[PDB]
């Protein structure tokens, strides 16, 4: 009972696809339908009663962001064309743009430990492997149905997690792509969302109102999560190393302790309307979190006692 | 349809 709300502590007034913060949790970055990448700075949003400064035009719809890890000012989109780009916020130019996926791509993430690294995951049903000094992909890894998500894991550049619509998380080491380390079934639909809240212990959610935490060490199953509305769609996931956030189509923002299957609290993210959350973001390991729904509203919560 | 999650 740490927690047993979150507070409203500013608010930005269609579907936002991403939302994510930089490397210093300085910035922050939205993307979606819009075919706009916007930035704005944490802290001037927290103190004042708002503006991007910054903000780039796509050629197509977003669906994910990634800032680097090791370079502040650049972050990474994929499209629904299938593109995946590394923008500099600074100058506003597209740095790469990488091409070789034939459909919608739906997730891409840079590395935390090898920072030059970026995976990508597409309807076209292959994940991409690249590296910013190189325009051709290092690896392609072909699967059977369409990829939702990828991420790596956060203590090495060797490990990707890819959720998939055919249900399973595949747990790939790069270093031998034959076969994946382990998959994961557990899941009755599509997995939408993988998310590490450290280097052992991944989490997922679904089109079946779940979410669930795995031991990718030991490979074994942990814990499912359930009392949000997820039958359709990517309404956000975000974990740190206690918590688990995502969205639900009832237009609230739910909030699981890693130890405990039903919610810690939840959030009425109001304005009717059949709106969705769709995107949330964890300001590291602290309380603090960003949100987003359908009609691309931000708001920074709180959890509080 | 946007962000609608595929079901195969």
């Amino acid at each position: 009972t740490r927690y047993s709300r979150l507070r409203v502590i500013a608010e930005i007034r269609n579907i936002v696809s991403s939302i994510e913060f930089d490397r210093d949790d300085e910035l922050f970055a939205t993307a979606g339908v819009s075919r706009c990448i916007k930035v704005f700075d944490f802290s001037s949003v927290v103190n004042e009663p708002q503006c991007p400064i910054v903000e780039m035009s796509t050629r197509s719809k977003l669906s994910c962001l990634s800032w680097n890890k090791h370079e502040k000012n650049h972050i990474a989109s994929s499209d629904y064309e299938g593109i995946v780009t590394v923008w500099d916020v600074t100058t506003r130019q597209s740095l790469m743009e990488y091409e070789e996926h034939e459909k919608r791509a739906w997730s891409v993430d840079f590395s935390r430990t090898e920072p030059s690294m970026l995976v990508s995951g597409s309807d076209d049903c292959k994940v991409k492997v690249w590296c910013t000094r190189q325009e051709a992909s290092v690896i392609n890894i072909d699967m059977k149905a369409n990829i939702c998500c990828v991420k790596y894991n956060p203590g090495s550049s060797n490990y990707i997690a890819v959720g998939s619509a055919d249900h399973h998380i595949h747990y790939y080491d790069l270093r031998n792509i034959s076969q994946p380390l382990h998959v994961f079934s557990g899941h009755k639909k599509a997995v939408s969302y993988v998310k590490f809240l450290s280097n052992n212990e991944l989490a997922s959610a679904s089109t079946d109102s779940t979410l669930r935490l795995w031991d990718v060490k030991d490979n074994l199953p942990v814990r499912t999560f359930r009392g949000h509305t997820n039958e359709k769609n990517f309404v956000g996931l975000t974990v740190n190393s206690e918590y688990l956030a995502c969205g639900s189509e009832t237009n609230e923002v739910y909030v699981y302790h890693k130890e405990i299957t039903r919610p810690v609290t939840s959030h009425r993210f109001g304005s009717a309307g059949s709106y969705f959350i769709s995107a949330v973001c964890w300001k590291s390991d602290s309380p603090t979190m960003l949100t987003a729904n359908s009609q691309g509203t931000i708001k920074v919560l709180v959890l509080a006692a | 349809y946007l962000q609608i999650v595929p079901e195969i």
